[PDB]
């Protein structure tokens, strides 16, 4: 599934962090998000949260020659190799 | 049950739009997603570049221009690089769980023209914990810095780690061959040509004409003994045949792992072994009718090149469509999808062929890595894409596919590239995912 | 507000896997969906074939082999055909709402080799109700039959309908040009070469090298008067310039409908008008310093070819990336997506250029049809695919795109092909859809 | 949307015709089907019903050199140019 409803619903949760100063930790975010939906569409949902998060800015330490580490989630094999989305861009 | 060698990561340093970047390859399938111009090909680019740092071959034409014989036009790598020092490093883990590291130091020469400078090297014994990036970069005044080869040397002089900068590419490969990464021995530029040529044919995909034309150069092995056990009447004619058959039998096996194929309307691909009509008679003479000079006459009647059995055979690929059964593989008559799924298949045979032809000159607890590409994968329909995956699983092979699409497979690792702009420079924002499934 | 000419349908008769088939083109975008080997290209194939029945040009290499200079290899159409009589018909509706019908009768010659026989023709005044299929097929003993040209003749002799089988391709085009379908006048094989060459460059997509090399052959119009108003001092030099500028101004306009572009990292494409440094001086002499013979000397000091202004200019395409601003379009340095979206753009200028260069030799209530292809569209990302669509909407143009994918656009008509097997023969099951949106 | 649920649910409605002798008139079928869902995903749904119908056999008169006519639906602009799926194939 790829419902426009969810997508907008998602931008809401993510844009939330854009508001404050709280950068985006796709690992923490995905971990919480995917817990709301059944493995039904984890891959699909994850993908969205990854493209959406990427729209709302980038990562600072990304340009520091610092390797990002695969952060697992689930009590299984899910991983996300991404830095923290520091600097947002209006 | 021997564990096979796998590629673990690709790290580009200072590459255009990629300052310091590592791509973790999946144990089976790794997909790079992103939009047009995202940087997925310059990734697969850098990979190749490190795999074969030969500026004589390295030539990245645009896919829209494939069967181009153009040898003048720009090679296309210079621009994927940034000014100054640049890297391309490959991380392989041996059949002996040995973490080996082989790369190249790419550096655009004194901004006058568009020529690039490359230097192969290798790092050995790096701990499985230390990041591959950390090795090539510093931290000077809270600012990141790319150290150079001479700086790496120092850094690893009074260490267990073994940094070996190669002077001749020939040694660079001679190295990857021993630590068991490459399937073949690239002893010469003739050997390099073929290696690259093949890689080139999987990136761009489809039926390679250069390979087809001379198929018995990428398949028929040189039995190191038919000459030796010779120089030291019909005995020849018999051994020649007792060799042609032996090989035929060999191929006859590869041909089996491609009968239940599924690319477009193609349901299978064979390697047909045909005997040249000329030598076909010569073999008849030595049977029912100074030595090299002898055959020389027989050939004429109807040199040492007639002692090399591969010079008798004549390969020919065939595809199986539910219509005329087995027809000779022909671009003109195949769709793009089957075109790709056919060549990709031929390719598998060449790799299997090479790798086994090397079991001798190699240890017995070492099985080379095996990874093939697929740029512009969207060309394949899901049905075809499954035949590739299942084929690779069976031959236990690694795949790296570029999806101009923004919907990757759920099998393996997926890296998402998004080219942004900061400080007015190209900055690719990468995000990998894996585990879902 | 003149209504523009549109293509309404493509009907293949007896084509391989397509006995009798009609494809209704949308008023704007028509997409052929299906899997690898489905038959989407042999459709676009037949189209071309009818549009230009020249066996000298018609050559369908596999997309995996694009920049191929190969002139020997099989042309590839013979196999898309079935035995016996075959058709390829195009249905166009004039700016005068005139339903015109132009096709070709394709017939593989006496099954000896792989050569094909073609014969252009035209039908005129067919009622808007009668199906295009019904015209070329019968019903003999409850079995369908494809009638031949001589059978069509009869059938339409004592009718208003006007069947005209052309002897020279030259007349076939001369016809489509009058009833206003073609944008140009294909008076010669030199004119045909270019027409096809362009079409070829949109099917395969990307930046045509042949076109680039000689851009001022697909753009600069031959002002039928600069010579005439001449043969009948500085006056020349002035008019030459008062012509170079006039054209520059002309191009300067096309260049505008491509500043807000979006293909990969390319945000725009210009046509830069550069003056050759040589003639650049000659123009200076005739200004601040038997006639053809005169210039002949001036050129030397530093023939009638110096009277043709296009021989002074020197075009050059440019792309706009958010980095180095305006750089010269170069494959080597462009991704596949931008490569396609760039050439597709150049293409638009050539078409606009041709069509306007013909307003003279054409009526004043006739605006040629305009349709461009896009094979293997999946290469474009949705963002890029939008720039094509919006560009075509603006220039009011028809598009026919092949999606190896099974997800088409929602704008326009969508035809779904599924190649099945019956009576052991290839049978493509087509299903169109439109209206959703 | 493209839910596996619906797809299976659809094969059920379509396979129904496969059972009897009733060929498939995608025009009548689509017309009834699409009336169940909001224009939300008409295009998506339609597409499925078209690929599904095509699996369960082919059309006879398709091989008769008889042009299929665009059959509209909706009180709008929806059309389907397809013959009747005569001969089913197990
Ligand atoms: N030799 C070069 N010089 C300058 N820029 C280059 C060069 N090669 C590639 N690029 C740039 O890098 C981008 C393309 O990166 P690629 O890695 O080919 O992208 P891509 O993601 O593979 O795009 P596709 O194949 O169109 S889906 C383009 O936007 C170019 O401007
Ligand atoms: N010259 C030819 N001779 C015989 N068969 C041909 C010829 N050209 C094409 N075909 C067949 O037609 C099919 C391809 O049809 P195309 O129209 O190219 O398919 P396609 O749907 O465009 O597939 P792609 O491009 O792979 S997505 C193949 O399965 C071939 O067996
Ligand atoms: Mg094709
Ligand atoms: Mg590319």
């Amino acid at each position: 599934d790829v419902q426009t409803q969810i997508v907008t619903a998602i931008q809401a949760e993510l844009a939330h962090f854009r508001n404050t100063a709280q950068p985006i930790n796709l690992g923490a975010v995905l971990q919480e998000q995917l817990a709301r939906y059944p493995q039904s569409r984890h891959f699909d949902v994850a993908r969205i949260i990854v493209d959406q998060a990427v729209k709302l800015g980038m990562a600072s330490q990304d340009h520091q020659a610092v390797y990002p580490v695969w952060q697992p989630i689930d009590d299984f094999s899910a991983a996300v190799q991404a830095h923290l989305i520091d600097q947002y861009d209006k | 049950m021997i564990a096979r060698g796998k590629f673990r990561s690709l790290t580009l340093i200072n590459w255009n739009g990629f300052f310091a970047r590592t791509f973790d390859f999946d144990e089976l399938v790794t997909t790079l997603s992103g939009g047009n111009g995202a940087g997925k090909s310059t990734t697969m680019a850098g990979f190749v570049t490190a795999l074969i740092p030969d500026l004589t071959l390295l030539n990245f034409r645009n896919t829209t221009e494939a069967g181009s014989t153009s040898s003048s036009r720009d090679k296309g790598l210079y621009g994927k690089l940034k000014a100054g020092v640049c890297y391309a490093v490959l991380e392989t883990v041996n059949s002996r769980a040995q973490r080996i590291i082989t790369g190249v130091r790419l550096q655009q020469i004194a901004g006058r023209d568009k020529k690039v400078d490359i230097r192969p090297f290798s790092l050995q014994n790096v701990p499985m914990t230390d990041s591959v990036i950390s090795l090539f970069t510093e931290q000077v005044a809270n600012k990141a810095r790319v150290l150079s080869l001479n700086d790496l040397k120092e850094k690893f002089e009074e260490t267990a780690v073994t940094f070996k900068p190669y002077h001749s590419i020939t040694d660079y490969h001679s190295f990857m061959f021993d630590l068991g990464i490459l399937p073949k021995r690239l002893r010469s530029s003739s050997d390099r040509n073929k290696f690259y040529k093949l890689i080139e044919a999987s990136l761009y995909g489809g039926i390679s004409s250069v390979i087809t034309k001379s198929l018995r150069d990428y398949l028929l092995p040189e039995n190191s003994g038919v000459r030796q056990a010779f120089q030291d009447a019909e005995s020849v004619a018999n051994i020649l045949r007792k060799t042609i058959q032996r090989e035929q039998n060999r191929i006859l096996q590869l041909n089996q792992g491609l009968q239940n194929i599924a690319f477009g309307q193609v349901k299978g691909v064979r390697l047909v072994v045909n005997i040249r009509d000329t030598h076909s008679i010569l073999l008849n003479a030595l049977s029912d009718q100074s030595f090299s000079e002898a055959l020389a006459m027989l050939y004429k009647r109807i040199g040492e090149e007639l002692l090399d059995y591969r010079n008798y055979l004549d390969l020919e690929v065939e595809t199986l469509r539910g219509a005329y059964g087995w027809m000779r593989a022909e671009s003109s008559a195949l769709s793009t999808g089957e075109a790709i799924g056919t060549g990709m298949s031929i390719l598998l045979m060449v790799v299997q062929s090479w790798e086994e032809e090397s079991r001798r000159m190699r240890a017995k607890d070492i099985l080379p890595c095996r990874l093939l590409f697929l740029d512009q994968a969207a060309r394949l329909d899901a049905m075809s894409i499954n035949t590739l995956f299942e084929l690779c699983e069976r031959l236990d092979m690694q795949l790296l596919i570029a999806a101009p699409e923004n919907i990757s497979p759920e099998r393996g690792t997926t890296y998402k590239l998004v080219r942004k702009i900061l400080a007015n420079q190209e900055y690719v924002h990468v995000v990998g995912l894996k585990g879902f499934g």
